[PDB]
C-alpha cells in the first residue's frame, strides 16, 4: 500500500510539525494503526501510535507528542515538543488491522529539521 | 476507482471442508486484493495466522506479526456461514445491516497450501482480498503461479498481487 | 567534472550558511572560476561570482554575500545575510577558464533552509 | 592519482600545417583529457573557439560561451612554436621555470574537421586534453569514432571523454 508524506518539514520555533499521511481507502469498518517512526543515524525508534476508524479524531498515549484526525485515506498528523535533537525522519506505518486480512504500507518519512529558539 | 469485487461465482468453493484438519498455523506466501500493491522499495514481511477451532465450530483467528522490537498478535472470530469452508466475522452484527464480510476457502490440501478468499463489503464500497498460505514458509512454484491466474481471474492486475518475504523474527513462535 | 557539495545546511540564526565545493584538481596555473546559482520555484538566479587561482582567498563582487578561500581541489563558501524568503537550492558551478580548453562542472546543489530569529 | 600525459611521440603534428587556412570558428564537438568527466546528469554544452589570425602569426583565441542570461568571450593568445602547427601560450613566462604550455594541431582538412592537443606542465603535476573541432555544430560518425580510440591510445578510458550538446545560444554570434 502506497503511503504518501511530505519529504521536508521545518519545525516552528515551538517545535511543531504538521503533515499529512495518505494511503488507501480503509473504508468505514476497517481498524486502522498509524504508528510513526523516527529513524536518525541509523537508529529506529516508535514515536507515537494510534488505533482507529475512519473519520475520527486520533487517540494517542497520554502525554504523547502526537495528536491527529482521520478523514478519507488520511491522517492529519501533528507532531509537537520537537527539540533540534529530535530531528530526523519520520516515517508514517500504516496497517490495516482488522478484519482480515492484515496488511499494511510504510512511507518514506518526512524529514523533519528542528532549530532550537533563540533564549530571548 | 477501486477495483470491484467479483462475482462471487467466479471463487470456488472447496468441496467437503473439514474444519478439524485445517486447524493450525499457515504463512502468508501470497497476498493479493483490490487494496494490495507491490512496491519493491516497500516490502512486505512474512506473516502467520494461526486457526484455532473452537467447540462451537467457529474458529479464533490469530495473526502473528514482527512489529518494532517485538511480536504482535491480533485477533478475530471466523463464525462459521452457509456453507462449510464460509465464514463470517464473530462481531458482524455490530457494524449495521449495510455491511457484510465473507471468508471462503477456495482450495486446500490442509498439509501443503491453502488459498482464502476475503469480501468485506459496505455501503459505498467493497474490499476483497486473496491469499495463499503455506504450511512452510516456501511454496512449489506452479502453486503461486495459480495463485496470479487465479487473482488476475478476479480482476487483478499483477502489480495488487505480493510474495511476503520470508523472516524468522516472531512467526515461528 | 564531477562537483560535490553537502545536500542540506540550515542557515544560523544569523542567516549564514558554510559549505564546500570540491571538484578536480585545478593545478597552479589554471583560473578558475566559482558562481554559486540559486533555483527556487523554478527560476535560477546568480548569487555571486569569483574568479581565482588555486590556494587564494576568493575575491567577490563588493557588498557580496558571498566569502571564501581555495584550497586544493575545493572552494571553501560562506553565504551570509540569508532570510527565509532566500530559501532555495544553491549550486555550485565550476570553471576552468583559463588556459584552454575551456571545461566546467556543475553540482546538484546545497538546499539551504533559512528561518528568521524571532523578534527578540 | 590524474592520469599522467602521454609521451609527445604518440600525439602527431599536423604535416605542412597552414595558419592561413585554419583561422575561423571551430565547434567543440568533441572534449576528452585527464580532467574531463562524462556525467549523463550534467550534459556539457557545446561552445565554439574562434582562431583569429594576427600579422606576427601568433593567433587571438576566443571562446564563445552560453552562460546564465548572457554571452561570454574568454581571450587566450596562441604563440608559435617551434614546429608549424605547435604554439604556447603568450604570457607563459610569467608562471615560471617550471610550468610549460603546448598546443600541438594534430590533423585538420581545415574546412570539416581539426583535432587539437593541449598540454599544461607544471611542477607537480601535468593535465592534457584533446578536442575535436567541427567547422558545423556536427561531424560524421567516422571522424567522432577515430577521435575515441585516439584518446584512447592516450591513456583516456572512455569516460573520459564528452561530446558537448549542440545549442543556438550565443555561439553562432
Amino acid at each position: 500500500m502506497h503511503v504518501a508524506q511530505p519529504a521536508v518539514v521545518l519545525a516552528s520555533s515551538r517545535g511543531i510539525a504538521s503533515f499529512v499521511c495518505e494511503y488507501a481507502s480503509p473504508g468505514k469498518a476497517t481498524e486502522v494503526r498509524v504508528t510513526v517512526l523516527r529513524q536518525a543515524d541509523s537508529q529506529v525508534t516508535e514515536v507515537c501510535a494510534a488505533t482507529y476508524m475512519m473519520g475520527n479524531e486520533l487517540t494517542f498515549l497520554d502525554d504523547s507528542i502526537c495528536t491527529g484526525t482521520s478523514s478519507g485515506n488520511q491522517v492529519n498528523l501533528t507532531i509537537q515538543g520537537l527539540r533540534a535533537m529530535d530531528t530526523g525522519l519520520y516515517i508514517c506505518k500504516v496497517e490495516l488491522m482488522y478484519p482480515p486480512p492484515y496488511y499494511l504500507g510504510i512511507g518514506n518519512g518526512t524529514q523533519i529539521y528542528v532549530i532550537d529558539p533563540e533564549p530571548c | 476507482d477501486l477495483i470491484p469485487a467479483p462475482p462471487l461465482s467466479k471463487v470456488p468453493l472447496q468441496q467437503n471442508f473439514q474444519d478439524n484438519q485445517f486447524h493450525g498455523k499457515w504463512y502468508v506466501v501470497g497476498l493479493a486484493g483490490n487494496r494490495i500493491l507491490r512496491d519493491d522499495q516497500h516490502p512486505m514481511n512474512m506473516y502467520a495466522t494461526i486457526y484455532e477451532l473452537k467447540e462451537d465450530k467457529s474458529y479464533n483467528v490469530t495473526s502473528v506479526i514482527s512489529s518494532h522490537k517485538k511480536c504482535e498478535y491480533t485477533i478475530a472470530t471466523f463464525v462459521p456461514g452457509s456453507q462449510p469452508g464460509e465464514f463470517t466475522l464473530g462481531n458482524i452484527k455490530s457494524y449495521g445491516d449495510k455491511t457484510s464480510y465473507l471468508v471462503r476457502v477456495v482450495s486446500t490440501d490442509y498439509n501443503q497450501y491453502a488459498v482464502v478468499f476475503f469480501k468485506l463489503a459496505e455501503d459505498n464500497a467493497e474490499f476483497f482480498a486473496i491469499t495463499i498460505y503455506g504450511r512452510t514458509k516456501e511454496l512449489a512454484s506452479e502453486l503461486k503461479e495459480n495463485f496470479i491466474r487465479f487473482s488476475k481471474s478476479l480482476g487483478l492486475p499483477e502489480n495488487h498481487i505480493v510474495f511476503p518475504v520470508p523472516i524468522d523474527q516472531c512467526i515461528d513462535g
